[PDB]
């Protein structure tokens, strides 16, 4: 089938900016190919159909072309209102094929994350689970690594962890690691830390704590 | 807006 | 005009089937085709296959054949898609398109989980380490179906520095935890609840952040 290879994957620009998504086929797809907007939680609306024909209602500061493989979404000056994923939709051929699709995030300054570890409730914990909780808030860029370490070494299952999306007043992530286990396991050990691993530094951002302390 | 230009080869 | 409206959220049981509706409003149902796509986290975004209401012609992704079966109908002017055998790799949000218009979307979840309701728990900091000018408190919303689950802090008060991070499904069941921040003398002087209600089973919980030892 026809593959809709996408780029960049991922794109930090500036209000005001020029932006430009590029789709290449792996085939000719002649001017056969949609640009759409998706938003989180949100439906895909389409910004430009066949190549470079603007969709009714769309702002005029969003453009395409292409002609054989290569087409291109522009866009004049970024706004608020477009933050989301972009798309490119290949309908030439059949099975239609969309492209990986690339995310646009306002950037701002590099942000180590707010890192908080917490303890299993004492109401959860006297319901037989245990939940070692620990945030790691307000970071830039959205990329991060969350490590366990039960008395000093790795835990890899019973985590579970769940990213926000870019805040909309200070342009950071934040995301949640929830590390499981069983009141009966839990007090099996002592140690329990949190680590988080970050461009903002080469050294990870450690948090902990220890059964016998509280 | 759009017309059939969205290749509408049926299937 | 120009539009697309699906049928409601579907909530079925594994070996069971689905029948999403696709109604067409602001144009000739019978000019143009209409598709659907399916869309999850882990996969993204998966053509299924196409429907002509003129000719009532179909193509369908391989994947999809003898799994999924398109048809529309002239008079109301909808597209339909039925999936079958249906097996939580199928909870997703399905789409119809006109390759042009989409529909809003209808998710459907495929779970055995029954309806049960969320126990919450009040994260607080670990005993000591308040060493800064801020606090963090939690709050965990853990084992309920289904969503969804609004919580809140301090009736609503408390909205500044809130995290309330993605339910995820944890083994059946959904969960959902919360972050709060406030500056280091305002907690513990100043009580800090968290409300978590859950429509589903009619649950109305509020957990009080109290420190530790």
């Amino acid at each position: 089938d026809i593959k809709m290879t996408q780029s960049p994957s991922s794109m930090y620009t500036s209000l005001g900016e020029r932006v430009t998504i590029t789709c290449k086929a792996s085939q000719d797809i002649n001017s056969f190919l949609t640009w759409f907007l998706q938003k989180p939680g949100k439906s895909p609306k389409t910004l430009i159909y066949r190549a470079n024909r603007l969709m009714i209602g769309v702002p005029s500061r969003f453009s395409g072309s292409g002609s054989g493989q290569t087409y291109s979404l522009t866009i004049s000056s970024l706004e608020y209102e477009d933050m989301g994923i972009y798309y490119c939709l290949q309908y030439d051929d059949f099975p239609l094929t969309f492209g990986a699709g690339t995310k646009l995030d306002l950037k701002r300054a590099d942000a180590a994350p707010t890192v908080s570890i917490f303890p299993p409730s004492s109401e959860q914990l006297t319901s037989g689970g245990a939940s070692v909780v620990c945030f790691l808030n307000n970071f830039y860029p959205k990329e991060i690594n969350v490590k366990w370490k039960i008395d000093g070494s790795e835990r890899q299952n019973g985590v579970l962890d769940s990213w926000t999306e870019q805040d909309s007043k200070d342009s950071t992530y934040s995301m949640s690691s929830t590390l499981t286990l069983t009141k009966d396991e839990y007090e099996r050990h002592n140690s329990y830390t949190c680590e988080a691993t970050h461009k903002t530094s080469t050294s990870p951002i450690v948090k902990s704590f220890n059964r016998n302390e509280c | 807006d759009a017309t059939p230009e969205d290749l509408n080869a049926k299937l | 005009q120009d539009q697309l409206q699906q049928s409601g959220a579907e909530l079925v049981r594994p070996g069971a089937s689905v029948k999403l509706s696709c109604k067409a409003l602001g144009y000739i149902f019978t000019d143009y085709e209409i598709h659907w796509v399916k869309q999850t986290p882990v996969h993204g975004l998966e053509w299924i296959g196409g429907i002509h209401p003129g000719s009532s012609g179909t193509a369908y992704n391989q994947k999809f054949k003898g799994k999924a079966t398109l048809t529309a109908d002239k008079s109301s002017t909808t597209a339909f898609m039925e999936l079958s055998s249906l097996t939580s790799e199928d909870s997703a949000v399905y789409y119809c398109t006109r390759k042009d218009y989409w529909g809003q979307g209808t998710l459907v979840t495929v779970s055995a989980a029954k309806t049960t309701a969320p126990s919450v728990y009040p994260l607080v900091p670990v005993c000591g380490g308040t060493t800064g000018s801020s606090v963090t408190l939690g709050c965990l919303v853990k084992g309920y179906f289904p969503e969804p689950v609004t919580l809140t802090w301090n009736s609503g008060s408390l909205s500044s520095g809130v995290h309330t991070f993605p339910a995820l499904l944890q083994s059946g069941l959904y969960t959902l935890s919360s972050s709060v921040t406030v500056t280091s003398n305002t907690w513990p002087s100043q009580t800090i609840t968290c409300n978590v209600a859950h429509p589903a089973s009619s649950t109305k919980v509020d957990k009080k952040i109290e420190p530790r030892v």
